[PDB]
């Protein structure tokens, strides 16, 4: 059982510039690696062939290096379809290991988020439930704290988070934030808000409801 | 004592011959002797099956055969009856009982060179299995996909041989190694090979 | 060149099931193929090798004595038993080609799959329930206000949500299924419109489940 570590597990690539992924290995493999690319939703495809071998069909840009137990992918010239999860496998002796992940993504300038509020329908409440729930918009850096706060109390349970993945489009994001309780404690309570920090924003925006 | 089997040419020539295309030598009507083997002092392998590694000036034989092939190191464990692997397989295999000696040793001071020596090839797959000292040169590109390759090698369009890539930074592995194995025989005809007196 | 999985699904602990692989626009009689499968947040793992004819099989350690591969070259197909199904089995299964043909030396892959799910789980089918997000006052914003519906509570995972009949496909965003306590799936979806356009047009939610026959539409309600 050879371990094959590949680093780093994130990373975010500017529109231009050279990125480098590793991948290393326990044990000496001579060239008896490969390296592949799957974007989210399709199949795998074949990259690159005994860790220098360009494979017929693919771009330029993508190149590989290393022999013993130290390789090296190297991107050039990056561009925005190149952002997809690259791994390395090993195909030396039984049984076969693959690395770890690797995630790129595309960087652009901070957008500040829009937050907005939902409180829970009527049906819910003939149900003998409630949900309170609070979305984030268009913000470029994941970093985004929400916390509830219920009668200035902050409440660390039965809380749920729900995060989209990289927009295509102009690389964006979006996010919600959910609070179930019983329609009993739901009653007993009056105001409710959810607080928001992110680095794109001047100070902390807290949205609140009470009825 | 003044003919003698020329055994410098197969143990000592400038560069042996791949591992898929190797040579057959006939050695008869000369006088052998042994003893000039060991100017390869350093003998990694030293095998001699159905006959004693020493008296080998004992016995007057036929003919011997020399078969020479270059190897990666790693697979000189193929060289044996009854074995299987890339090389029995499909570049050159053993006859299931054997008689005579196999002798390897190590050239990485000569064939590795600094850029990758791209002289030696092997060859990948094939439908069937070789025989024992049987020898294939057949280059033909496997058709897998449906549209025809028409002499070029491309996807679903396969060459059936890749070079060793040969290089002075390497392990104990993957680094050349050269072999000869010399077959002995006897068969009705008078024996016209054995050892000066 | 393709290859297609099929046969997933979601069993109960403890019982069997199979799973088929379909190759086609080549020769699949000349190839070997692997058996792959990916855990949920880790890394692949191998699982299983067969050869070109059949002979030589090669299973990983943490499967051995309960999954069997073999293959059908007449019928092109490539299948998979699991027997005595665990809860570390939850994966996505893919199926690949070895590069070379007539080789049993290499153990070297080029050509992947779209890959099937295996759920290992004892819960009970259930309806989706949908609820809508009504609109307030302060969920408009510079002209434009955001509403949606909130599916909730259902064991089959995949639920198809639409606007409009599929007409409202912009600045609409759905989020991943996330789990809950209880252990059946809920999540929602959120499309933003222009506050001018609130009680003029009509918004309904396209909820539409496959496992069950769920047919329940909602359409928003101003408020």
């Amino acid at each position: 059982e050879i371990v094959m570590t590949q680093s780093p597990a994130f990373m975010s690539a500017t529109p231009g510039d050279k990125v480098n992924i590793s991948c290393k290995a326990s044990q000496d493999i001579a060239d008896d690696m490969n390296w592949y690319q799957q974007k989210p939703g399709e199949a795998a495809i074949f990259i690159i062939q005994e860790a220098t071998t360009l494979v017929p069909g693919i771009s330029p840009r993508f190149s590989g290096s290393g022999y013993g137990t130290d390789f090296t992918l190297t991107i050039n010239n990056i561009e925005s379809e190149d952002a997809a999860y690259y791994f390395c496998l090993q195909h030396d002796n039984f049984p076969l290991t693959f690395g770890g992940g690797t995630k790129v993504e595309i960087k652009r300038t901070v957008a500040a988020p829009s937050v907005f509020i939902f409180p829970p329908s009527d049906e819910q409440l003939k149900s003998g439930t409630a949900s309170v729930v609070c979305l984030l918009n268009n913000f470029y850096p994941r970093e985004a704290k929400v916390q509830w706060k219920v009668d200035n109390a902050l409440q660390s349970g039965n809380s749920q988070e729900s995060v989209t993945e990289q927009d295509s489009k102009d690389s964006t994001y979006s996010l919600s934030s959910t609070l179930t309780l019983s329609k009993a404690d739901y009653e007993k309570h009056k105001v409710y808000a959810c607080e928001v920090t992110h680095q794109g924003l001047s100070s902390p925006v807290t949205k609140s409801f009470n009825r | 004592i003044t003919n003698l089997c020329p055994f410098d040419e197969v143990f000592n020539a400038t560069r042996f011959a791949s591992v898929y295309a190797w040579n057959r030598k006939r050695i008869s009507n000369c006088v052998a002797d042994y003893s000039v083997l060991y100017n390869f002092a350093p003998f990694f392998a030293f095998k001699c099956y159905g006959v004693s590694p020493t008296k080998l000036n004992d016995l007057c034989f036929t003919n011997v055969y020399a078969d020479s092939f270059v190897i990666r190191g790693n697979e000189v464990s193929q060289i044996a009856p009854g074995q299987t692997g890339n090389i029995a397989d499909y570049n050159y295999k053993l006859p299931d009982d054997f008689t005579g000696c196999v002798i390897a040793w190590n050239s990485n001071k000569l064939d590795s060179k600094v850029g990758g020596n791209y002289n030696y090839l092997y060859r990948l797959f094939r439908k069937s299995n070789l025989k024992p000292f049987e020898r294939d040169i057949s280059t033909e590109i496997y058709q897998a996909g449906n549209k025809p390759c028409n002499g070029v090698a491309g996807f679903n369009c396969y060459f059936p041989l890749r070079s060793y890539g040969f290089r002075p930074t390497y392990g104990v592995g993957h680094q050349p190694y050269r072999v000869v194995v010399l077959s002995f025989e006897l068969l009705h005809a008078p024996a016209t090979v054995c050892g000066p007196k | 060149v393709q290859l297609v999985e099929s046969g997933g699904g979601v069993v109960q602990p403890g019982r069997s099931l199979r799973l088929s692989c379909a190759a086609s626009e080549f020769t699949f009689s000349s190839f070997a193929m692997h058996w792959v499968r990916q855990a949920p947040g880790k890394g692949l793992e191998w699982v299983a090798l067969i050869s070109y004819d059949g002979s030589n099989k090669y299973y990983a350690d943490s499967v051995k004595g309960r999954f069997t591969i073999s293959r059908d070259n007449s019928k092109n197909t490539l299948y998979l038993q699991m027997n005595s199904l665990r809860a570390e089995d939850t994966a996505v299964y893919y199926c690949a080609r070895v590069s070379y043909p007539l080789t049993k030396y290499y153990y070297g892959m080029d050509v992947w799959g779209q890959g099937t799910t295996v759920t290992v789980s004892s819960a009970s089918t259930k309806g989706p329930s949908v609820f809508p997000l009504a609109p307030s006052s302060k969920s408009t914003s510079g002209g434009t206000a955001a509403l949606g519906c909130l599916v909730k509570d259902y064991f089959p995972e995949p639920v198809t949500v639409s606007w409009n009949s599929g007409a409202l496909t912009s600045g609409v965003h759905t989020f991943p299924a996330v789990l809950q306590s209880s252990g059946l799936y809920s999540l929602s979806s959120v499309v933003t419109v222009p506050s001018s356009s609130l009680g003029t047009q009509t918004y309904i939610c396209n909820v539409n489940h496959k496992p069950s026959n769920t047919k329940v539409d909602k359409k928003v309600e101003p408020k």
